């Protein structure tokens, strides 16, 4: 079955507005956000209608770009190297949840490749 | 409206500028003649048909590009003797039109290609750095004159050629039969014995059951040549991986018509091919959106090429995702992800329609190598 | 293998006939062709003389006469179906005839798709050129001077793909053609003019029309007419620069005009003959308008009478017209001035045998001698009949059948004949008195197994149908005993006599097929067993099958029948039934059954061999080997255990063999190709026998006969591995002596030729050209033989001589 998604607003986590955080929105997640491999990597996998029940038995940490997304309008992360590994977490639950090859794993490795030429050119902490 | 079928044909998911090719390379019969393989290409190709690529590795872009320089001609095996890289038999495959673009750091080249010819494998090395090339000796096709050209009576020769085909064709086919083959009285079989071996009667035999599929067809889209109509017979017909190899040991069209109208009345009801006995479709949902056939072979973003067979209705599936327009292989439908709702295998999509008012709004196309054609 | 082959009776179809003053300028002549022979005749008031006789290395297809300014007599040009061309004069010095030759030369395109309507080649009335039609699309031009002895031509292209009929035209200062051709509009009639400095089509001197549908044959009125002649199958029509007359006689659309002829030389008459033997006039009136013109002004038709189903005719002299067949007898006959009681014009003065085309026969003995008696069934439609051809110069008989009788078995218990015969009837109504209807006794099949659910029900008005027979003909008066009618629709294309398992009887039994119009594949069949006794006829019992049977063998007191794919094996038990034995299924239909022991040969329209067995322990067929190879055969037989004989398309034989000490596993299950030959006609069966004396043989181990469509009979028999080297130096030794006429190389004649492929011949010997080894002259022979060895050691008889070969070749001739 699929878990509760992960929480949203949580006020016990102390936050900030940065230059980066606000890369990381305005330009980041709207780019992959729009893009023709992006779909399946927006909201968590709804393994009932999808029937995969053994999902979350090796998924325990579910995640996506959707989450991602309300975290930074809700002003979730404290800093950039947080969703830095947070977006490597969801290529690595592809690479790890499915075979070399498969296509899943080539559209998680294209969209990988943009995220670290864009990664490259993080601005320096104002 | 009516999806206009020479669009499938032009393949325009693959781009649209590429650079054409015209000149023509055909080598003699009986030659001997040493051609470079192209690896990872799993299919068998028949001549008149079209195979779309997608390339990526370094080995599979240098190649291409000096076959450019060349003649543009590779061999495509059968491989499907069973597997292991083996072959007897396979097909060359003529470079038409090529595109080479660029990623990130990546070259990719864009190709399409012709089937032009037979041959038997000789010898297989592999050579260099990961190219296999091939010594082969080009089958011959034979051509066969008429059967009653050897007892034709002399004078007889001026009632030979008839008025054009009328546009009922019940009596016109007699006629056709009675003054054709009238010099039967002079062997020892009779006249509806020699229109079993007929070029012309076996053509029009087969034609009598393409055009039930789908009814929008016409003589001009189809071959008035016997080889031409036979080749692209072949390459349309549902059947197993073992009765293509068949095919293509026929050096004759008249036997390969004839095999193909033995074919045509025993495959009905396809069904998956990891559970064996679940129906996908039947043989009356079959109809041609394309004017190469009802199956074609298309390719993936990522290279992989599928041979896809549109049907009107399916059952026993379920639906994945959520319809997703970009890299359609039919302009105007988008594509959701089928899957065997009992073993999650994976069978084909499903076409819905975008515009609200098309030729159908529905269709599904199923790939080649996830069905098995059983027998009910 | 080694084999050898060598005809008994010369061809006896005629397939084309010219008049003219060839011998002499004063004499009429009447020059025949009959396939690879040429006769030459003059015709007297008493009949015709013959005067010489030639044979050709080819298949004559083009023979014309023509006569160049300053020749004192006619000069004969004449095309074979290899596109081998010459010019040939006679010439007579003391009594010797000989033809002797001016100018060859071979004339064929290197690339090219032979024409649909088949050669095609003219003269021109002025003796300029030689237009022939060999391929689609372009039109040959021979120049004809003295010089032209290689015969060079040259190519002009047409426009149109599809050209029908061509002739020259007469009257114009310039060659001009006239001709017929089909378009996606319909037929039109054009005309060219051909330059021979230019070597290129003008513009033709008059315009283009629109002619009849079906319009097939052009006829070139003489000079005071001039113009065309346009005959289609409703309408004839005329043709000259603006004027066109036109005529639709009523009582020739019955049949198709398929010949003509010319009577007076100023074009006022023309003969005509159709499709079912009919002979007509046509005519042409002349009109002059004060103006020292004659114009034509009116056309009509009339019917002389009945006769043969012509092929070719010609007009003689004072009403004697001689009508060359195909199907049946060549007839000499004249023309009254005033019709008989019948109406007829037409009194028959002579007749020619011709026993083509041979479609069936056996081989018997009628008085339990040694001689051998070989029986035909020949001809078709109403010129059907039995041929008794006896060795005695072959001593021929003939029992006219009027029906087309297909198969023939001797029954030697009941001292009678099985003949399968078909009869044409229009919807049913007869017509004509046919030798089934004509019978004694007469029995109707009764229809339980057939319920004809299957069935198109559009008897239509007029139509023909094919009603098929079984004739019970004694073996002393020939008379018809018995008639068997088979049901509707019913075709019959097997038969055989004999007896299965212990019983004593002897009986017939037959294989058919239930067609039907629409379904392309045959889906029902018959197979019955017929008992004829004490003048009766029986049906002892039938067995419903599922497909056509296509052959049948008796397999050592069981019925081996093909039925379709499948070689179903039968057993006749005790209450007299048949019990299915064994069964092969095949990726072909078995049309060719043939046994010898255990073995099948099976074979199918293809020329796909196969080769088959019996274990009889485990009651099952296995494959032993199998050769595949498309191309059009026509029959098979079994020469040995191991050597199968068949003959394939244009005109060619084959021989397979089997290796049975094979090195491994795929060698053991192929044939190898060991013999081609071009024979130059169509075999139509083979069978087991001679004709001479039985015995009392060493250059001959088993005498297999054939029977073509041009009538021609042949003897192969099998040979040593030694006179075989003999026979093949004795053939190229005897090339170089002999001169054929249109100097045509041998080894090209022989050569085994088809659309794609040519090779010489292998592992056939012609008896022909060795049997001439004793009509030349003794230096000749001496010429021949000098400089050889044959013997068995002792220097091998020193220098072989004359006299050895002469004695050996005389023992050859023997076995025939
Ligand atoms: C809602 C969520 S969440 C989520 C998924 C979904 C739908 C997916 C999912 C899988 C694939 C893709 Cl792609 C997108 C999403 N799968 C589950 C797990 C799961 O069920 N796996 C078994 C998959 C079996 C069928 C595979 C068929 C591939 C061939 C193809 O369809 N290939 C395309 C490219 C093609 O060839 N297209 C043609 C058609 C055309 O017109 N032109 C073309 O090129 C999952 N795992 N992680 C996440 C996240 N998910
Ligand atoms: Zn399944």
């Amino acid at each position: 079955m699929n878990p509760p998604p992960p929480e949203t607003s949580n006020p016990n986590k102390p936050k900030r507005q940065t230059n980066q955080l606000q890369y990381l929105l305005r330009v980041v997640l709207k780019t992959l956000w729009k893009h023709q491999f992006a779909w399946p990597f927006q909201q968590p996998v709804d393994a009932v209608k999808l029937n995969l029940p053994d999902y979350y038995k090796i998924i325990k940490t579910p995640m996506d770009m959707g989450t991602i997304k309300k975290r930074l309008e809700n002003n979730y992360y404290w800093n950039a190297q947080e969703c830095i590994q947070d977006f490597n977490t969801m290529f690595t639950n592809c690479y790890i949840y499915n075979k070399p090859g498969d296509d899943i794993v080539l559209m998680a490795e294209a969209l990988e490749k943009l995220f670290l030429q864009k990664i490259n050119e993080l601005p320096t902490e104002e | 409206i009516n999806f206009d079928t020479s669009l499938p044909t032009s393949h325009t998911y693959l781009g649209a500028d590429m650079e054409e090719f015209h000149g023509r390379t055909l080598h003699d019969d009986d030659s001997c003649q040493v051609i470079p393989v192209l690896p990872q290409v799993m299919m068998i190709l028949i001549p008149g048909q079209t195979l779309p690529l997608q390339l990526f590795h370094p080995q599979e872009v240098s190649m291409v590009r000096n076959l450019i320089q060349k003649d543009r001609t590779f061999a495509v095996l059968a491989y499907s003797n069973v597997q292991e890289r083996e072959a007897q038999f396979g097909t060359t495959a003529e470079i038409y039109a090529y595109r080479e673009e660029q990623d990130f750091g990546i070259e990719i080249v864009k190709v399409k290609a012709i089937g032009r010819q037979r041959f038997k494998v000789l010898e297989l090395r592999t050579q260099s750095d990961g190219i296999q090339q091939a010594k082969v000796q080009i089958l011959p096709e034979c051509v066969l004159p008429s059967t009653m050209s050897a007892v034709q009576l002399e004078s007889l020769n001026k009632c030979q050629i008839f008025p054009s085909k009328p546009v009922c064709s019940y009596k016109w086919w007699q006629k056709y039969q009675k003054r054709k083959f009238h010099c039967a009285n002079l062997t020892s079989w009779p006249r509806w014995l020699y229109s079993l071996y007929d070029a012309e009667t076996l053509m029009d035999r087969i034609k009598k059951q393409l055009r039930e599929w789908d009814e929008n067809l016409k003589d001009d889209s189809l071959p008035s040549n016997p080889i031409d109509f036979s080749y692209r017979v072949a390459a349309c017909l549902p059947i197993d991986d073992v009765l293509r190899i068949q095919l293509l040991k026929i050096g004759s069209a008249i036997q390969r018509l004839r095999c193909e109208l033995d074919i045509m009345n025993k495959c009905t009801s396809l069904c998956c091919k990891q559970c064996q006995e679940t129906e996908i479709t039947t043989k009356n949902e079959i109809f041609s959106l394309s004017l190469c056939g009802p199956m074609a072979a298309y390719v993936n973003p990522h290279g992989y090429v599928h041979e896809t067979l549109t049907v009107y209705k399916a059952c026993n599936l379920n639906l994945i995702g959520r319809p997703s327009t970009e890299h359609s292989w039919f302009p105007g439908y988008a594509w959701t992800v089928a899957q065997c709702k009992i073993c999650a295998s994976h069978i084909g999509w499903k076409f819905t329609a975008t515009k609200k008012d098309m030729s159908p709004q529905k269709f599904w196309g199923l790939t080649r190598s996830a069905l098995l054609p059983t027998i009910p | 293998s080694y084999n050898y082959v060598v005809t008994a009776q010369k061809p006896t179809a005629v397939n084309g006939c010219v008049t003219g003053h060839f011998t002499s300028a004063e004499d009429l002549n009447l020059l025949i062709a009959k396939n690879t022979r040429l006769e030459i005749y003059v015709v007297t008031a008493e009949g015709l003389r013959p005067v010489k006789e030639v044979g050709m290395y080819g298949k004559i297809a083009v023979m014309e006469l023509f006569r160049p300014k300053g020749e004192s007599k006619d000069l004969l040009f004449i095309l074979t179906a290899k596109y081998n061309a010459c010019i040939l004069e006679y010439k007579q010095s003391g009594e010797s005839i000989d033809i002797i030759t001016r100018a060859h030369g071979n004339v064929q395109d290197r690339i090219g798709r032979p024409s649909e309507t088949g050669i095609i080649g003219i003269i021109d009335p002025e003796c300029r050129m030689i237009g022939l039609r060999l391929y689609d699309g372009l039109f040959k031009v021979i120049p004809l001077d003295r010089d032209n002895k290689e015969l060079k031509a040259f190519n002009i292209r047409l426009e149109e793909l599809h050209v029908i009929d061509v002739k020259f035209l007469y009257g114009c200062q310039a060659p001009t053609i006239c001709f017929v051709y089909q378009d996606p509009q319909g037929r039109h009639v054009k005309t060219y003019e051909v330059s021979l400095r230019e070597k290129e089509f003008n513009k033709g001197p008059w315009k283009q029309e629109n002619v009849e549908a079906e319009a097939s044959m052009v006829i070139a009125v003489p000079e005071p007419f001039g113009g065309a002649i346009i005959i289609g199958q409703e309408s004839i029509t005329y043709h000259n620069g603006d004027k066109y007359l036109a005529i639709a006689p009523p009582i020739i659309k019955q049949s198709t005009i398929v010949c003509h002829n010319r009577v007076d030389p100023n074009g006022s008459r023309y003969l005509l003959g159709d499709m079912e033997g009919r002979l007509f006039m046509l005519l042409l009136e002349k009109e002059e308008q004060m103006d020292g013109t004659v114009t034509l002004k009116d056309l009509r038709v009339e019917l002389l009478g009945e006769t043969s189903i012509a092929e070719c005719l010609t007009y003689l002299d004072n009403g004697v017209v001689f009508v060359g067949s195909r199907l049946g007898d060549s007839q000499l006959v004249k023309l009254n001035v005033d019709s008989n009681e019948q109406g007829s014009y037409v009194v028959a003065m002579e007749t020619f045998t011709n026993l083509g085309p041979i479609v069936d026969m056996c081989v018997v003995d009628l008085e339990r001698q040694g001689q051998g008696q070989l029986v035909t069934c020949s001809g078709a439609f109403k010129e059907g009949s039995l041929r008794i051809i006896r060795n005695g110069k072959l001593h021929i008989r003939t029992v006219p059948l009027y029906e087309s009788p297909r198969k023939i078995c001797y029954q030697e218990v009941s001292q009678c004949f099985g003949v399968l015969s078909s009869r044409i009837e229009v919807q049913t109504t007869a017509l004509r008195p046919s030798a089934s209807t004509q019978a004694l006794s007469s029995s109707v099949s009764s229809s339980k197994l057939f319920s004809s659910s299957t069935a198109p029900h559009e008897t239509s008005f007029g139509e023909e149908v094919e009603v098929h027979n079984l004739l019970i003909i004694d073996q002393h008066t020939f008379e018809v005993l018995h008639a068997h009618q088979f049901l509707q629709n019913e075709y019959a294309l097997s038969l055989v006599s004999c007896k299965l398992g212990k019983d004593p009887n002897t009986y017939f039994i037959v294989g058919t097929a239930m067609v039907y119009p629409e379904e392309a594949e045959p889906k029902q069949g018959r197979i019955v067993v017929f008992q004829y006794s004490d003048g009766k006829l029986q049906t002892v019992a039938e067995k419903e099958v599922k497909g056509a049977v296509y052959s049948m063998v008796e397999f050592n007191g069981k019925l081996l029948a093909s039925i379709n794919s499948t070689v179903r094996l039968y057993e006749w038990t005790t209450e007299k039934e048949l019990r299915t034995e064994c069964n092969h299924y095949n990726n072909i239909m078995a049309l060719y059954l043939k046994t010898k022991g255990d073995f099948i040969l099976v074979g199918d329209l293809m020329r796909s061999v196969l080769l088959l067995a019996y274990k009889p322990m485990e009651g099952n067929f296995e494959e032993i080997a199998r050769d595949f190879n498309p191309n059009w055969m026509s029959a098979v037989e079994i020469l040995d255990d191991d050597n199968f004989l068949g003959a394939e398309n244009a005109f060619n034989l084959f021989v397979c063999q089997k290796d049975s000490a094979a090195t491994t596993d795929e060698e053991r299950q192929h044939l190898q190709e060991v013999g081609l030959f071009h024979l130059g006609e169509f075999v139509n069966v083979f069978c087991h026998g001679s004709l001479v004396m039985q015995n009392l043989s060493t250059p001959t181990q088993g005498s297999v006969l054939f029977g073509t469509v041009n009538g021609m009979i042949g003897l192969v028999t099998s040979l040593s591995e030694s006179w075989y080297n003999l026979l093949l130096d004795m053939q190229n030794r005897l090339n170089k002596v002999i001169k054929s006429v249109g100097k045509i190389e041998h080894s090209f004649w022989r050569s085994f030729h088809t659309e794609r492929k040519t090779e010489p011949a292998t592992g056939f010997i012609d008896g022909d050209l060795i049997e001439s080894f004793l009509d030349i002259s003794r230096p000749k022979m001496q010429e021949v033989v000098a400089n050889l060895q044959y013997d068995d050691g002792s220097g091998m008889k020193r220098e072989a001589t004359a006299d050895d070969l002469i004695k050996v070749v005389e023992e050859l001739t023997r076995i025939h």
